[PDB]
């Protein structure tokens, strides 16, 4: 078995001069995402809302308005520094949800136990006629 | 946040997407949440009945304002001299000379005058009056507001007809051509003998009179002696005053053919005779299906015998039956084509065929009411194939319609596009090679050196017809010839002095340019029709996305992926062959503007040696005939061609607005407005409100819709100022 | 290469010397074409008993500036 | 532009941006031509006539055409 | 917040964290003097209702057909001023 | 008079297009010395086009209402008539050397297709062998009919990728 | 001869009766 | 395009033109100042006035403008 890491918020922020990209009114009122990682050295990467951080040694902690750009940045840390992170989900109200390292092992690589959903066992060409299927509310491939 | 109440998807939209697609997506029944086919065919039986009953209040809206504020009166005396009256203008942006340039024809204040024809249609089929235009308009107003009750009705489950008699085909094609297509005609033979053939000939005929009047001298026992030709005894003479008993008649079913020497138009007892055949061949085509009575036909069982042995056309029609009665979109698509068709029809016979009194002397109202109707036809053609497009993505079942001709059409579709292309591209080839040499021998001071073919087939078609004027001798233009000698005493003599007269537009004599313009013409109906009918064809799907019909007819793309997708959708099919309607029918009406231009100039040649190099098109028809509508208002003044100016300059606009949604796409847009949505969220004495609806950029096909309307709006407009001002202002 | 063309359009194929001489009712050519398809009516009527087109680039000006005045030169 | 063309074709002209109606006067490009035009002898002393015409000053013809003259901003 | 160094991010304090603050609105019972905040208020008394102030724009349209009626002639305007003679056209029409 | 047009030999327009080409030249003419290079310029091309009115008038060619030649694009109606130079004879004219051109063309497609490197050879191709199919593809409506009846130019649709429908 | 007064205000309430048909056939497909 | 077209008429209207020992007749004759303030009067008094030049300049030396006129609207 496997368990999500908690949300330090208690977590140390890179030095950063003040962007205009970063959080807006979708934060307050519906949700702001945040990635968490471990840096082995002071040395500056980029923001994905524009201009140069500088995370420091240890844990850095950086909140960002999507997913999105909580993924470029972890996948920027990954290939041009080797630095795996953490990504949560923090709703308004109080609530965080664990995000995209969900079972421990990236998505790319095999767990074995992990929901299967979503994968048809037919063709693309196997699907049905849309005159089949006419007045429902579904596409032919959700069948 | 529940306002799109047909589709709970677009309801949770959080952004304005949401407006903008429940707008759109109204009139999709079928894509709505909830919808089985009973509700369907009921909600599309009283949107008839909606759309029945604006259509009869636009009619009466345009009776009641020629009765109340146009000059009807003053038109039936002097038909030639009186400007017809639309409606009256109260416009309080007005200064004082724009009201002045406006009041025109003897009316109080500013007035439209009409370019419509409905004074020439209302004056021929027997209206005199203000008072008979007003009560036309009351009943009319009556009989939509019934329309209106009927259409509530029938959505009452008491009233509520079943799925199965919406799909009762032989019923409802007996009645729609026996009742609906035959004894409307009757009865309009009814109202043209009745009324409209006294009233021509200055006996007044009303409802307080048409009992005591007697429509022919020997009533009704000739009709049921069989005694038939007493109803043509003596024509209108040549000398026949219209609206005055002065050389009239007695018949009222004559059959000389050509036209009116006076109103220069088409006889009415010509009119008559001609309802009335047509109401007894469509009773008769109405009394053909099989319905209760135990006779008739089962057009099932007639698509069944259609099958020719060996194979030909694989299991023949097996089945179309079905196909076209559970799809409304095939059957939107036939009815859009024939419905396409009969407008083209009328187009081009109302010019050469004049119909109503005075009509082809108002040169604005003959070229106005051809140009509607031609871009009206353009348009229904298109959605036609566009409908023909949604039938292949919803309604077409391979398995029932494995085998017949759908299917074998669909089986070897590369052929059909391939050679639509192939027509395309010669037709471009050679008409643009052909005009480009005759402007550079034209540009190089060498006339001579022009490749003018002579249109020898349209010459000798219209040779069959009597014109004797090419040296044919062929059929009709050989007066030894049976088909000249059958009917010599019948249509012969009226139709030969309407041939053979240059004064008016029965087929009018042609050449070289002609010939350019009608292969031009080829070009954009190919080219129009290559687009369509791939989009149709590729519609389920391609080599690039196979699985096309999945993911519906109008979707944005399928991505940058597999070197790019886009515009991959049907519905960018016919995207894409809006423009080239537009542009076949702009050069079908620059045709023919600039035909009737010369002709009623009485300078054919202007066109004779103009239209066959483009600069001559340029700089004769559209640089010429330009010159008084840019002057509607000026430094010096304005006057009454102000307001096609101002339509003119409109029209440019809004068609570069269109260039602007159609050149730019979704991206740049996106990012814009949420550095907009950055500035308002934090700019100070603005963060009180804040938007209930996302702001997002509009999506791909939206957008793509929003470029297309502005074009085509754009392009009417312009078109419709430009040639309503170059031919109003001049005659 | 484009500068020797010009300069050597200037020395052979224009009517410069002449220009000289009349610099205000003389129009300013230095390319004739060739009478192939009707196209020598594009040789204008410039002046200085010359046939060209008429070149809208200055040159004529700029060598005037410089103080040519020889065809040897150009 | 807009507003001039709808004053116009409402019958207008003195509700429209011009000349001879509501003015919309260049005063500061104006101006600075003023101070070009009176510059030499002032601001440029060792300047016997101003950079341009189109300052101000006389026409200047050459050959029966204009060379250069001043341009009036409205 | 609890920004006391580099940690802007705090879920027992999730309210500052987020970005929702006031930028300029402060709280201040003291702006208006006497009697004319009671005046004002009674003249705005009964209006504070959706409906009321839908009747006042329903008042505000009765004006807009008002001045077409009688107001649009009361400072003249050239649409329902009079008209000087006519033209005739291009050809004889009128 | 084929179909209301005259000829040019005998319509009086066509002559007075050419007078007024002549007179326009002329007046062209009136601005030089007799023997400068402007006026040999100007005498060659009013040559030029005396002899192209005299030839247009010599060929037959039918004039409309004014003098400009037009064309038949009808067999027989242009055969019987004297016309077939017109649009037939181009008509044969241009289907033999588009044939030729294209067949060529064909030949070298399904000569390299069948080598190491197709796709190279249609980037960098090999000139003797295009020369030679060039050559070749003068015969085209013979080898063209001829392989028609062999029905090796033409595929079976077994064999042809379609999508699905 | 023009038209009356009393012509074109029957004739602006029958169009209002029908105005009231029309939205209750509105209505009636909305629903 | 703007800019140039401003350039055109502003010089053809009020530089431009010809000396007679009593004013200057300008090309356009003082035309900018009434009606370059409207989009029609860009659209007849530049766009619509000025092209008659290059649509009759067939059968002479600016003929091969004229084709380039066509060439590049298409
Ligand atoms: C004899 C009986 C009869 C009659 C008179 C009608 C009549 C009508 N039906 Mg109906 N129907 C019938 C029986 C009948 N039906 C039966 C038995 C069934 C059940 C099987 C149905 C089922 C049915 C359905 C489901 C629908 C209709 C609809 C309609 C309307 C068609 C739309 C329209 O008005 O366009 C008018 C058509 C014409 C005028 C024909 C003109 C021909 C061409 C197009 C024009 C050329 C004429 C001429 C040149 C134009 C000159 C005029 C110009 C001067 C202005 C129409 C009034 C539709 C509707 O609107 O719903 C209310 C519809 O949805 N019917
Ligand atoms: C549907 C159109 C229509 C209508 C409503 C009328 C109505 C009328 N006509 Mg008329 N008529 C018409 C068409 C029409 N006609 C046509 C097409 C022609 C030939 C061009 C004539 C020629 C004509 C003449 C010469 C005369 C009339 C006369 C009359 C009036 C006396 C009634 C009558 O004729 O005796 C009664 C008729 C019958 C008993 C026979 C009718 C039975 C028929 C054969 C079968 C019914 C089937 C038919 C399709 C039903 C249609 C229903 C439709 C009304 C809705 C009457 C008001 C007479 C008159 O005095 O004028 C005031 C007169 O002299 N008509
Ligand atoms: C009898 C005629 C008829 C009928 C009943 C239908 C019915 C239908 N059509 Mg169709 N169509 C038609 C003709 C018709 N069409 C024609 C003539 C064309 C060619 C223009 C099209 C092209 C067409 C396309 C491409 C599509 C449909 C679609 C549809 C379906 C949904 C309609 C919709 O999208 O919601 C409502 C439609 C609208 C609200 C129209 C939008 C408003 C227009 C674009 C702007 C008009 C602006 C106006 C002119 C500005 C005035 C100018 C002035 C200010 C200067 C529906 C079943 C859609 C579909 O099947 O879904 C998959 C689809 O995508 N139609
Ligand atoms: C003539 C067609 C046309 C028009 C009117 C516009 C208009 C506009 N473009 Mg655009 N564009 C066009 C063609 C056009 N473009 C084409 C063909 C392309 C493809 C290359 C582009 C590509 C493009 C880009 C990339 C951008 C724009 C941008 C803009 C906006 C700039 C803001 C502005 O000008 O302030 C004022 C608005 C106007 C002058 C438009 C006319 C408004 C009139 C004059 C006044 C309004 C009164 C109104 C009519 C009264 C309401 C009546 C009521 C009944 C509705 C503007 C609305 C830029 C933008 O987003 O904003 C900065 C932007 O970046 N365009
Ligand atoms: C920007 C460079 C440039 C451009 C655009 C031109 C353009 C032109 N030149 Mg020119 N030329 C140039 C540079 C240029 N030249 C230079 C640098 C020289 C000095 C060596 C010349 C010397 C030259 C001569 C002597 C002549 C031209 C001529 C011409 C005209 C006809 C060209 C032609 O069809 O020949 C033929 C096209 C071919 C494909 C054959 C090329 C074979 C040559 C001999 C091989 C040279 C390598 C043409 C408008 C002719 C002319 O003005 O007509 C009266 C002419 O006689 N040029
Ligand atoms: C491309 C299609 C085409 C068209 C539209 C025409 C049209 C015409 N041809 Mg023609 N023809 C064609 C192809 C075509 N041809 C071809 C490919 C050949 C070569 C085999 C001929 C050989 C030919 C001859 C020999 C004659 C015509 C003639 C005619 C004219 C009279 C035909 C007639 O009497 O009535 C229609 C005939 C039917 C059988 C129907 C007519 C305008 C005659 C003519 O010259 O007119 C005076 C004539 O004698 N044609
Ligand atoms: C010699 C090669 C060749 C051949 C034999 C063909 C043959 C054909 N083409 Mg095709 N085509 C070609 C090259 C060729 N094409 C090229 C290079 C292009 C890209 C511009 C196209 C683009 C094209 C389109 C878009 C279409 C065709 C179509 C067609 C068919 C209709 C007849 C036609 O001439 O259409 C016209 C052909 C053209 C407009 C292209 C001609 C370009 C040149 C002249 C050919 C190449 C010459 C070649 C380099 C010579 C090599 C010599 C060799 C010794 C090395 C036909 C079977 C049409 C079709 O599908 O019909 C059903 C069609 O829609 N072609
Ligand atoms: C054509 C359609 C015309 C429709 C007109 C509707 C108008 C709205 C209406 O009736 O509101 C009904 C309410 C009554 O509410 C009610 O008034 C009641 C008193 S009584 O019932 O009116 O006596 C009260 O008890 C209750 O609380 C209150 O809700 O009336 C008002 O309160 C309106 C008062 C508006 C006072 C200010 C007007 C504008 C000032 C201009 C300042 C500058 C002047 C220069
Ligand atoms: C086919 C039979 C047609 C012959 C009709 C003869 C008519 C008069 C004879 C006549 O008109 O003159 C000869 C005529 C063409 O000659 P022209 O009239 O053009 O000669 C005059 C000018 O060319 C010289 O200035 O030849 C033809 O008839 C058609 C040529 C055969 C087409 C060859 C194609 C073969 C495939
Ligand atoms: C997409 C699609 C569709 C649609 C299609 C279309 C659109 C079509 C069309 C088309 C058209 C639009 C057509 C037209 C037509 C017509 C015709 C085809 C005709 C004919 C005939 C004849 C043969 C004639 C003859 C004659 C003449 C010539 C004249 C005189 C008289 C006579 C008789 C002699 C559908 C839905 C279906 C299906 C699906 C897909
Ligand atoms: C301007 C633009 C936008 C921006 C979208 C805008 C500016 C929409 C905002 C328009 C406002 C709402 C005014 C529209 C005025 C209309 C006349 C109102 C019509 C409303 C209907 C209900 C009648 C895009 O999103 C886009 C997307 C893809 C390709 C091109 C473009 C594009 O050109």
């Amino acid at each position: 078995a496997f368990t999500p890491p908690t949300l330090q918020s208690d977590t140390p922020s890179p030095i950063f001069g003040g962007s205009t990209g970063g959080l807006l009114s979708q934060a307050q009122v519906e949700e702001f995402h945040v990635i968490t990682w471990e840096s082995k050295k002071e040395q500056i990467f980029e923001m994905p809302t524009g201009g140069a951080a500088i995370m420091r040694q240890g844990p850095n902690l950086l909140k960002l308005a999507r997913k999105e750009q909580c993924l470029a940045l972890l996948t920027q840390l990954r290939t041009k520094f080797k630095i795996d992170g953490y990504i949560y989900r923090v709703f308004p109200n109080g609530e965080v949800q664990y995000l995209h390292p969900k079972d421990g092992v990236y998505p790319e690589k095999v767990n074995a136990g992990r929901s299967g959903d979503n994968t048809n066992m037919r063709r693309i060409g196997q699907n049905k006629e849309p005159v089949q299927i006419k007045f429902s509310g579904k596409i032919p491939a959700e069948f | 946040k529940l306002f799109p109440k047909f589709s709970q998807a677009l309801a949770q939209d959080p952004t304005t997407r949401r407006i903008w697609f429940g707008i759109a997506t109204a009139h999709d029944f079928e894509s709505h949440d909830g919808m089985t086919e009973e509700r369907l065919y009921q909600k599309i039986f009283a949107s008839h009945f909606g759309q029945l009953a604006i259509i009869f209040l636009w009619t009466s809206g345009n009776l009641f304002h020629v009765a109340w504020q146009g000059n009807f009166e003053q038109w039936v005396q002097d038909p030639l001299h009186i400007r017809p009256i639309a409606h009256a203008i109260w416009d309080p942006h007005f200064g004082q000379p724009a009201v002045e340039a406006f009041t025109r024809g003897g009316a109080s204040g500013p007035v439209n005058i009409s370019t419509s024809g409905v004074y020439q249609w209302w004056y021929t089929i027997g209206l005199r009056t203000n008072q008979e235009l007003y009560t036309g308009s009351i009943f009319l107003l009556v009989l939509a507001a019934l329309f209106l009750f009927a259409g509530w009705l029938h959505l009452q489950p008491a009233f509520q007809p079943a799925l199965s008699w919406f799909k009762n085909a032989e019923s409802r094609l007996n009645h729609h051509l026996a009742g609906l297509f035959g004894v409307s005609s009757l009865a309009w033979t009814g109202h043209l003998v009745h009324v409209a053939i006294p009233e021509s000939r200055g006996q007044h005929v009303g409802w307080d009179n048409f009992l005591t009047v007697l429509p022919h001298p020997a009533g009704l026992t000739p009709f049921f002696t069989g005694n038939w030709a007493a109803y043509a005894e003596n024509p209108d003479s040549a000398s026949h005053v219209f609206n005055t008993a002065q050389g009239s008649g007695t018949a009222i079913l004559t059959f000389l053919g050509g036209f009116h020497p006076q109103t220069q138009s088409l006889w009415l007892t010509d009119m008559a005779h001609h309802h009335l055949a047509i109401a007894v061949i469509f009773i008769l085509a109405g009394h053909m299906y099989r319905t209760i009575f135990g006779i008739g036909h089962s057009m099932r069982e007639i698509l069944e015998a259609q099958t020719p042995p060996s194979g030909s056309l694989g299991a023949g029609h097996k089945g179309l039956y079905d196909t076209v009665n559970n799809s409304l979109h095939f059957q939107l698509g036939l009815a859009l084509a024939s419905v396409g068709t009969i407008s083209s029809l009328v187009a081009q016979h109302m010019y050469s065929l004049p119909p109503y009194a005075f009509l082809a002397q108002d040169f604005t109202t003959q070229a106005a009411l051809y140009t509607h109707h031609q871009y009206i036809a353009g348009f229904i053609m298109c959605g036609a194939f566009a409908h023909g497009a949604i039938f292949f993505v919803r309604d077409y079942d391979p398995a029932q319609n494995r085998g017949n001709v759908l299917a074998r059409i669909l089986d070897h579709k590369e052929a059909l596009i391939s050679h639509l292309s192939w027509a395309s591209l010669f037709l471009g080839f050679h008409t643009l090679g052909l005009y480009v040499h005759n402007d550079v021998v034209q540009a190089f001071g060498t006339p001579e050196k022009q490749i003018l073919i002579e249109p020898v087939f349209a010459q000798w078609i219209q040779a069959a017809h009597g014109k004797t004027a090419y040296g044919f001798d062929f059929l009709l233009s050989s007066a030894t010839s049976a088909p000249s000698l059958a009917g010599q005493a019948l249509w012969l003599p009226g139709w030969l002095q309407g041939i053979n007269s240059d004064a008016n537009s029965l087929f009018l004599t042609i050449g070289p340019g002609d010939f350019l313009v009608h292969h031009a013409i080829a070009l954009g109906l190919h080219t129009t029709t290559l687009i369509l009918v791939k989009g149709a064809l590729d519609a389920r799907g391609s080599k690039l996305m196979p699985d096309k019909k999945d993911f519906g007819y109008s979707f944005p793309c399928d991505g940058p992926g597999r070197g790019g997708t886009c515009d991959i959708s049907a519905w960018d099919a016919f995207y894409l062959a809006v423009f080239w309607m537009l542009n076949t029918i702009g050069w079908v009406t620059f045709y023919w503007h600039w035909k009737h231009l010369g002709i009623w100039q009485g300078n054919v040649n202007q066109f004779n040696e103009s239209s066959t190099y483009l600069m001559g098109w340029l700089r004769d028809y559209l640089w010429l005939n330009s010159s008084q509508l840019i002057n509607g208002y000026n430094p010096f003044g304005m006057n009454s061609l102000s307001v096609w100016a101002w339509m003119f300059l409109f029209g440019h606009l809004i068609y570069a607005t269109g260039f602007m949604f159609l050149i730019s796409w979704r991206g740049y847009w996106q990012e814009l407005i949420e550095t907009l949505a950055w500035a308002h969220e934090r700019t100070p004495l603005a963060n009180l409100v804040r938007w209930r609806d996302k702001p997002v950029a509009l999506s791909i096909v939206q957008a793509r819709l929003v470029g297309l309307t502005h074009f085509s709006v754009g392009y009417v407009l312009t078109y419709a100022a430009f040639l309503i001002a170059s031919t109003s202002g001049k005659f | 290469i484009w500068l020797s063309g010009m300069y050597f359009h200037g020395a052979r194929f224009s009517n410069y010397e002449a220009w000289l001489t009349d610099p205000t009712h003389i129009k300013p050519s230095a390319q004739v074409v060739w009478p192939i398809v009707g196209q020598e009516i594009l040789n204008a009527d410039v002046g200085g008993g010359f046939q060209g087109l008429q070149i809208t680039s200055g040159f004529f000006q700029l060598w005037r500036a410089a103080g040519i005045t020889s065809e040897l030169q150009l | 532009y807009i507003h001039n063309d709808t004053m116009s074709a409402l019958g207008r002209p003195q509700d429209m941006f011009s000349d001879t109606a509501i003015q919309l006067q260049p005063v500061f490009a104006q101006w600075v031509q003023n101070t070009h035009f009176l510059a030499p002898g002032f601001t440029a002393p060792n300047a016997l006539a101003s950079t341009s015409p189109s300052w101000g000053g006389d026409v200047v013809a050459v050959g029966g055409k204009v060379a250069m003259m001043p341009i009036s901003l409205g | 917040k609890y920004g006391e160094e580099s940690r802007y991010f705090d879920l027992k304090d999730l309210e500052n964290t987020v970005g929702s603050w006031d930028m300029y609105g402060q709280e201040d019972k003291s702006r208006y003097n006497g009697l004319q905040s009671e005046f004002f208020e009674r003249a705005a008394n009964g209006l504070s209702r959706r409906e009321y102030i839908l009747g006042l724009v329903a008042i505000g349209g009765a004006g807009i057909l008002a001045w077409g009626g009688k107001g649009a002639a009361d400072v003249r305007l050239p649409t329902v001023g009079p008209q000087q003679p006519a033209q005739v056209g291009p050809r004889g029409r009128l | 008079d084929v179909a209301g047009l005259t000829p040019c030999s005998e319509s009086k327009a066509f002559a007075k297009r050419k007078k007024n080409e002549v007179k326009a030249l002329n007046k062209r003419l009136k601005n030089y010395e007799a023997d400068s290079a402007p006026a040999l310029a100007l005498k060659a091309t009013i040559a030029r086009t005396e002899a192209r009115f005299d030839k247009y008038a010599k060929q037959g060619l039918l004039c409309g209402t004014d003098g400009l030649p037009h064309l038949i694009a009808d067999p027989g109606l242009a055969l019987r008539y004297g016309h077939a130079g017109d649009v037939f004879i181009p008509t044969i004219g241009f289907i033999y050397f588009a044939g030729w051109l294209g067949y060529a063309g064909s030949k070298y497609l399904q000569a390299v297709a069948a080598t190491a490197k197709p796709i190279e050879k249609e980037i960098i191709i090999d000139v003797p062998l295009a020369w030679k199919l060039l050559w070749e593809g003068f015969g085209w409506p013979l080898r063209a009919f001829a392989e028609y009846k062999n029905g090796s130019l033409m595929e079976d649709d077994a064999k042809i990728t379609v999508s699905p429908r | 001869m023009p038209i009356a007064d009393y012509q074109v205000f029957t004739a602006l309430f029958l169009a209002l009766a029908t105005g009231i048909f029309a939205v209750r056939l509105g209505v009636a497909l909305y629903k | 395009s703007i800019v140039i077209f401003h350039f055109s008429w502003k010089m053809q209207s009020d530089v431009w033109g010809t000396v007679s020992a009593n004013g200057v007749s300008h090309i356009t004759g003082g035309n900018f100042a009434q009606s370059a303030n409207t989009i029609n009067g860009w659209l007849r008094d530049f766009l619509w006035a000025q092209s008659s030049q290059v649509i009759q300049s067939y059968g002479s030396a600016l003929s091969a403008y004229g084709l380039i006129f066509l060439g590049a609207h298409f």
